[PDB]
């Protein structure tokens, strides 16, 4: 009876304990999915604008060459 | 505190800004001096919104104001408010845009923005919490279409996680007869789906409109069509302005008015529009939703409404107010989309406009907007067919092919905003 | 011991905070300034009172309590007003930016830059307590921070405090007082969020709350003010039992072992009387069995939902005031005989009681009359689900059309983490079938 009076506490904290590094490691992994989302969705948007200043000086370079005429 | 800085740029944003500023300091007490003078606590509660306050009790607009040429800013330092805008906010060129979208985006405007942003940087550092911008300008001209997109798109580089808001001066052959603003709006409008997170569209159509058909004004001059824009502007910043609990900064109002990224392009709508010698809770509410009073030249009820912002200011029931827009929608239920549930937000201010007892102001984010881009795009392709005056822009290093771009974008916009039109919950 | 810690998060919770914690000051004989002259023990006590309030050497009585929200001008007006002097400036915190209406926002972006420190100052009142028995959360459903910063806060308190008890009073959203079109995402974003991490959550439907001061108390447009008065009653009653003693007194702890069957299951419906205006109770003195027939009207529940359709898995009455148990048995045995009150099979049926005598209280201002005695009902019911059911719905027909998820996906979530949230709901809808159905 003692053996199964021990088993049982035992049991409990080793239930509490799985349950609180079940929780840490789920916040983990998604504030790292979600900062990874995030710097992905800025990264993409300003290199879109990236792109358009390229097509700018394109535009500019072409006007110059054509003043070259 | 959460700052927004406005940037104002061309003639008619010179223009309607600087009318901005006079009747949201008046609103606020604050006179062409900068001091506050007001009789209301509620008055200087949110100014730092979009007041800095410097020595001497001074309160000076957190405002840039942009021109390719020096004159409409020269008569705006002439103007009533002149002496109350930061002088070494005054940016400009001596070019001129000459009604060339190119010049502005490309030319001109590329050699004045970096001077733009200097400002532009300088007003951001000294905010406790920027919220975004806003920028006044029209879709017509070279200068405020062009280089006022080429903004957008800079400062939204530097400033990628803040809200870009813009009123927007849509073009109408009733106001201007210059021959290429349908291309400037299109290539204009190809930006702003791209680039803002939310555009107020104010029609020029639909002022003049209003003016002739509703004000029986035989010939609306400028000045009548920008009481209109500014009655309408400080009406849908009332909430971001004064204390209140619905759309109470840029961000709020965003999440709450764009459904999908793209369609963020509003309807605004005035009340009372009524003539000289010609006003309850239920009379406001319905003409407020009538096409008569709206901004752009659209009929609400060729459309569906996604999301709906109405703010009544000024003494009233409020229990009265709540009823009325209940037995709006109830009457006119088919007009708002089934699959966006309580899709209209009321917002009530005690504090009314110079020289009103009650007002109320629209913002409809409405399929029935694609009416207005339908306009453009008919008067656009009519000139592009014919290739007419494209070198004014191909001699600016642009080619057809962007605007073919440009074109198929906001023919894309008109599709998509009929896709959520045709859309059922079912 | 047995302390309880408060906390109260975004423009709801702590505005209903506001009210709990003055009419807390009011019930105990606490001035603004935090003094309590019938207090001997100068310092320190194990009273009753203690549980929600330390103690400074100076004779201060200070609410065991944190207010927390990413913007700052709420509880600024708790820095700057009439209880100013009864928190200490490190118990109220406050960021620049708030979470726009965005669970997203509230849970990530922005949350994540509070959040230690919040955790920080929490386990600063932790440290004070001999015997700390668990946490009283108060936040919105709709808001950003109500939403997304609580589900983050309740989550990294699992972690920190362990098992140790959360309780939380919810605000469920309503189309008369309500400022985002997304309040349904967030709402079932944050409630599979937390699920997991609340031992038991009181609901409090805003327009329930809305339609009881506009008919009991006849006013015509009800602001928060107005809500937030009422609500600070029905969590007064619900909290009295921790801050009074008492013959008679049953523990919260006590009435929980009921209310909760299973560990999803644990939403009980609170029902409230009386709920009268002044000029209404004058000269009208209402009985211990007529405030407790109230209580299995509908129209007097916080959640709107139709019990007499549903079964009960528990039924609890908590009396204040002038009340003995000969009154309540005899008010029992005739709604016993009178009323719609259906049990699941495999639960007892009697009727769980606790009275506390310290009467109620009301604020100078207010809308409700002094009354010499009053009830709150907690019932398990299955009916609660049918607030679950309309809120589901909504979500639905937002998101078939993706309608405004792109404002979620900006601040970094997934299309996968709105079905999963979705599942979880139409799970505990299905679970609240389950337990309705009789036993093979
Ligand atoms: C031509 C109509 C003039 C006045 C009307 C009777 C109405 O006035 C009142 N008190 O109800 C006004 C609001 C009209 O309904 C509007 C069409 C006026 C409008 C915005 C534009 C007209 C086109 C424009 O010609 C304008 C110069 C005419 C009159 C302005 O002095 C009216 C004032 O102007 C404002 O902008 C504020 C709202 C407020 O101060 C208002 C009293
Ligand atoms: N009963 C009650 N409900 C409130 C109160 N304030 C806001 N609400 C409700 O709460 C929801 C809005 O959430 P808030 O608490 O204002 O938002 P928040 O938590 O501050 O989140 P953000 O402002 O988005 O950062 C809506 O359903 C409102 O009707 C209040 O004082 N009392
Ligand atoms: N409503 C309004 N429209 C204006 C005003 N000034 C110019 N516009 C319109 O703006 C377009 C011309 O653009 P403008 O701003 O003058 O060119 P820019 O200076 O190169 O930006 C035309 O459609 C005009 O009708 C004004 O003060 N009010
Ligand atoms: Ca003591
Ligand atoms: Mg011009
Ligand atoms: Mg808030």
């Amino acid at each position: 009876k003692r053996e199964h009076e021990r088993e049982v506490i035992q049991k409990a904290i080793e239930e509490n304990n799985n349950f609180i590094k079940m929780a840490k490691e789920k916040l983990a992994q998604k504030m790292e999915s979600n900062k990874e989302n995030r710097e992905a969705h800025l990264a993409a948007m300003l290199e879109r604008l990236q792109e358009k200043d390229k097509h700018a000086e394109e535009v500019r370079k072409n006007k110059e060459l054509k003043e070259e005429a | 505190m959460r700052e927004i800085v406005h940037i104002q740029a061309g003639q008619c944003g010179n223009q309607i800004g600087a009318k901005f500023w006079e009747v949201i300091s008046d609103e606020h007490g604050i006179d062409p001096t900068g001091s506050y003078h007001g009789d209301s606590d509620l008055q200087l509660e949110r100014i730092n919104v979009y007041y800095n306050e410097a020595t001497g009790n001074k309160y000076v607009p957190r405002a840039i104001l942009v021109d390719l040429e020096p004159g409409t800013m020269d008569s705006v330092r002439s103007g009533p408010f002149g002496q109350i805008f930061r002088p070494d906010n005054f940016v400009f060129g001596q070019s001129g845009a000459g009604n060339n979208w190119a010049k502005g985006h490309y030319t001109e405007g590329a050699e004045l923005v970096d001077s733009v942003l200097d400002v532009v940087r300088k007003e951001s550092e000294s905010c406790d919490c920027l919220q975004g911008f806003q920028l006044t300008h029209s879709l017509g001209g070279g200068t405020g279409s062009g280089m006022g997109t080429l903004l957008i798109s800079k400062i939204r580089e530097e400033y990628p996680d803040r809200i870009m808001n813009t009123f927007s001066v849509m073009p109408s052959p009733k106001v201007s007869d210059t021959v290429v603003e349908p291309y400037n709006a299109t290539l204009s409008v190809h930006q702003l789906v791209e680039n803002t997170d939310e555009t107020y569209c104010i029609d020029n159509e639909a002022l003049y409109d209003i003016c002739f058909r509703t004000l029986k004004l035989t010939t609306p001059t400028y000045g009548d069509l920008n009481h209109l824009v500014s009655a309408t502007m400080s009406g849908v910043t009332t909430c971001l302005r004064f204390p209140g609990q619905l759309n109470a900064d840029l961000r709020k109002l965003a999440v709450n008015m764009v459904p999908f990224p793209r369609l963020h392009f509003f309807m605004p709508g005035f009340a009372p529009l009524t003539s000289r010698g010609s006003l309850t809770v239920p009379e406001l509410t319905q003409q407020m939703f009538d096409s008569k009073n709206m901004m752009a030249a659209c009929d609400p009820r060729h459309g569906r409404y996604l999301t709906v912002a109405a703010i009544f200011r000024g003494r009233m029931s409020m229990k009265e107010v709540d009823e009325q827009m209940l037995n709006v929608q109830n009457k006119n239920s088919s007009y708002f989309v089934e699959w966006i549930p309580n899709n209209v937000k009321t917002a009530v201010c005690d504090i009314p406009p110079r020289g009103l007892k009650m007002s109320a102001t629209f913002i409809g984010n409405s399929t029935a907007i694609q009416e207005l881009f339908k306009r453009i795009s008919e008067q656009f392709t009519a000139m592009f067919r014919r290739k007419a005056f494209l070198h004014w822009y191909t001699g600016e290093g642009m080619d057809e092919m962007e605007f073919t771009e440009a074109e198929s974008n906001m023919n894309d916009l008109v599709s998509e905003y009929q896709q959520y039109q045709d859309a059922t919950a079912d | 011991m047995r302390e309880c810690i408060s906390i109260h998060v975004g423009q709801a919770g702590v505005q209903i905070g506001n009210a709990c914690w003055e009419l807390y000051c009011l019930e105990h004989g606490i001035q603004p300034d935090g003094q309590m002259p019938s207090d001997k023990t100068i310092g320190g006590g194990d009273d009753s009172f203690n549980t929600f309030f330390s103690e400074t050497g100076a004779g201060k009585h200070v609410p065991r309590a944190v207010f927390v929200d990413l913007e700052p001008t709420v509880i600024d007006e708790v820095r700057t007003g009439t209880y100013r002097q009864l928190f200490h400036p490190e118990q109220l915190i406050t960021g620049k930016e708030d979470a726009a209406n965005n669970y997203a926002r509230g849970h990530y972006t922005i949350g994540k830059e509070i959040i230690d420190l919040v955790l920080d100052r929490i386990r600063k009142l932790a440290d004070q307590c001999t015997g700390l028995q668990g946490f009283l959360v108060f936040h919105s459903f709709g808001g950003g921070t109500g939403s997304g910063f609580t589900s983050l806060l309740m989550e990294r308190l699992s972690v920190d405090y362990g098992k140790k008890s959360k309780l939380e009073f919810s605000i469920y959203p309503a189309p008369q007082v309500s400022t985002a079109v997304v309040e349904p995402y967030n709402s079932i974003l944050t409630t599979h969020t937390t699920l997991e991490h609340s031992d038991c959550a009181f609901m409090v439907d805003n327009e329930a709350i809305y339609d009881i001061c506009r008919r009991n108390l006849d006013i015509e447009r009800p602001t928060y003010t107005n809500l937030n008065r009422l609500i600070s009653q029905i969590v007064s009653s619900i909290t009295a039992s921790l801050r009074f003693d008492g013959a008679l007194n049953v523990d919260l702890t006590e009435f929980q072992t009921n209310l909760v069957p299973y560990p999803r299951i644990h939403f009980p419906l609170a029902t409230y009387a009386p709920v009268i205006s002044a000029e209404k109770a004058y000269h009208e003195q209402l009985s211990v069995a007529e405030i407790t027939n109230a209580c299995f009207e509908p129209a007097n529940q916080m959640v709107k939902c139709d019990p007499r359709h549903g079964k009960y898995m528990a039924c609890c009455l908590l009396y204040r005031g002038d009340v003995v148990p000969k009154d309540v048995n005899a008010a029992i045995a005739t709604i016993k005989t009178k009323r719609s009150i259906q049990f699941v099979d495999w639960c007892p049926t009697g009727f769980k009681v606790g009275i506390n005598y310290q009467p109620p209280t009301v604020v100078p201002g207010g809308d409700l009359a002094k009354v010499q005695r009053a009830v709150c009902m907690l019932s398990n019911t299955t009916a609660i689900a049918e607030a679950w059911a309309r809120l589901d719905h909504k979500f639905d027909l937002m998101y078939a059309k993706r309608a405004f998820v792109h404002w979620y996906v900006g601040e970094g979530m997934e299309e996968g983490e709105f079905s999963e949230a979705r599942e979880d709901m139409a799970a505990l809808e299905k679970d609240y079938e389950e337990v309705g159905v009789d036993s093979v």
